[PDB]
Order: C-alpha cells, then structure tokens, then sequence
C-alpha cells in the first residue's frame, strides 16, 4: 500500500495518455482526485510550455538517445538519475522530466500507434517517488507542484 | 555521450523553468 506512488503514477499516466492519444480521460480520479486534477491541469499547462521553446532540444536528446520502442525505458531513467546527481531537486527539473516523457509518448504513437505509455510513465514515476520520497512527503507531496507553479 | 549531453540539457531546461517560476 503506497498512495504517493499510486496518485504519482496516476498523475503522470495520464498526463503521458492524454499527450500520446490527444484525448482527455473521462473517468473520475481515484482517491484524492482533488489534487490529483488540479496537479494534471498544472502539468497541462505548465508542461505544454516547457515543450515549447524547447521543441529542436527535445527532438535533439529523442534522437541521441534512440528510443525504439515502448520499453526501451532504461537509458530515460539514467539520464533522470543523471540529473538529480548534483545533488538538487526542485520542480521545474521534474515537470521538464515529465514534459520530456511526454514528448517520446507522443512519437512512440507516431510510431506505433498501438504504443502503450505504462512503461514510460512508471519509469519516471519509480526515479521521482523513489528517489526523492522524502523530499516530495515533507512537502504533502503534490500540493508542492501546486503551489509553486500557481498563477493568479 | 548522448545521455550525458541529454542529462546536462534537461538540467538546463529544468533549472530555467524553476528559476522562471521561482
Ligand atoms: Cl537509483
Ligand atoms: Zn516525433
Ligand atoms: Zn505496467
Ligand atoms: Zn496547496
Ligand atoms: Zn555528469
Ligand atoms: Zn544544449
């Protein structure tokens, strides 16, 4: 029983879904669902503007790191590893993770349109919650995210 | 190598958006 995980996965998966297919999911959120949406309506956002202004350098890593399939996931979770290896967190590192993640989702699709996203999503889902637990539970987890890219 | 260079841009688009946001 982990419900930081679960909501984190269900957070993201269907962050992830939603840009791979370009359908909203019309089912009511588990637990929480508060949160979690207002967590997905600040990924919508905040994520779709990381993507822009950074189109050429994400299309640039997807084809350095030669992502071929739906499960090949593991060099995306060295390079998140990679990253926090400074020793700094904070969310705008995570959101452009996610972001990023969404961005491989959607030309997996292209792909292979019957590309499942799950392996994607828990990949990122695993770095984050497992990772930096601590640091997302001392915050109420994702009422951090939230807050810190609330606008009036 | 690629996922180095992929880390090191990440981190630069990550830092940016955080420091946009504050
Ligand atoms: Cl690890
Ligand atoms: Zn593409
Ligand atoms: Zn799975
Ligand atoms: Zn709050
Ligand atoms: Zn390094
Ligand atoms: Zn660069």
């Amino acid at each position: 029983s982990d419900e930081l995980y679960r909501q984190s996965l269900e957070i993201i998966s269907r962050y992830l879904r939603e840009q791979a297919t370009g359908a909203k999911d019309t089912k009511p959120m588990g637990r929480s669902g508060a949160t979690s949406r207002k967590a997905l309506e600040t990924l919508r956002r905040v994520g779709d503007g990381v993507q822009r202004n950074h189109e050429t350098a994400f299309q640039g890593m997807l084809r350095k790191l030669d992502i071929k399939n739906e499960d090949d996931v593991k060099s995306l979770s060295r390079v998140m590893i990679h990253v926090f290896s400074d020793g700094v967190t904070n969310w705008g590192r995570i959101v452009t993770l996610i972001s990023f993640g969404a961005f491989v989702a959607k030309h997996l699709k292209t792909i292979n349109q019957e590309s499942c996203i799950e392996p994607l999503a828990e990949s990122i889902t695993d770095v984050l919650v497992r990772t930096k637990r601590d640091w997302l539970v001392k915050q109420r987890g994702w009422d951090g995210f939230v807050e810190f890219f609330h606008v009036e | 190598r690629p996922e180095i260079w992929a880390a090191q841009e990440l981190r630069r688009i990550g830092d940016e958006f955080n420091a946009y946001y504050r």
